[PDB]
């Protein structure tokens, strides 16, 4: 099952972490919505601000 | 301001005028759903597809798109004994009474 | 200010950057719920039993209770044409997409 | 079955209006939370201003 949710528990580092539970949880996430918008979150995240 | 997360809601009937039908209970906790709906959606319980779009595009564009509100997205019944129009004593399981999570939707 | 009603809220996966996995569609209506939630709730779906109480209470005591929300109460699917990371071509119904109907909650 | 939400459409005339019509759907709302939510709303804005 897609564990996209188990992600946004423990939420730059913390949007680094994010990256790497997403990336771990993208293999049973064939296509969901939930997981393509936490990334574009995380990306959205990313760019605003000053992180890197 | 927190995200979105549920209150105490101490329903009173006596508060309502009820008690002329109502037996028992004459009070019960009930909750209530508030808090920011921002994103990510941080919740145990899936959110619906529709609500995961509107609250990203919420976050795109604000201005365009008003934010998902704190609503009820589990709840359980509670029993009420009271007596009906005819003069019978009932005992009657009342859906969504308690709210058990709350969800941006 | 209106009552809780259904606005519109067209999705445009271009203006998310999800045209690289969807083929189609690429835009749709999904609409949205906004508007008053005061007594009585008016709706052609009778409301929860937790939403009645909740507005009552908001219309007795508004200082106590804050009102209920404007959200979604019933929705249809569509059907989206992706490509999944195994670049396999998939055809799925997607739920809870379109809203169909609002209410208070 | 309970025709509580037939009467919250059209709607101190209005008022009474509305009285009638739970008064008219009181029978097959032997036990139902919205009917009587209806009617101490209605009893609530009877009170309020100046009705009669």
């Amino acid at each position: 099952q897609c564990k996209i949710l188990r992600c946004n528990a423990e939420y730059c580092r913390a949007l680094r972490s994010y990256a790497l539970c997403t990336r771990r949880t993208a293999r049973t996430c064939r296509g969901d919505l939930a997981f393509h918008s936490a990334v574009h979150g995380i990306e959205d995240l990313m760019i605003q601000h000053n992180c890197s | 301001k927190a995200r979105c997360s549920r209150k105490a809601l101490h329903v009173n009937f006596k508060d309502m005028g009820w008690d002329d039908w109502i037996i028992a209970p004459l009070e019960y906790e009930a909750f209530h759903c508030e808090g920011l709906c921002e994103f990510p959606l941080r919740s145990h319980l899936e959110p619906t597809n529709h609500a995961v779009i509107q609250t990203l595009m919420n976050s795109m564009d604000p201005e365009s798109t008003p934010p998902t509100c704190c609503v009820p997205t589990r709840l359980s019944p509670i029993s009420i004994l009271f007596i009906d129009s005819a003069n019978n004593v009932v005992y009657k399981q009342y859906e969504d009474m308690v709210v058990e999570s709350c969800g941006c939707r």
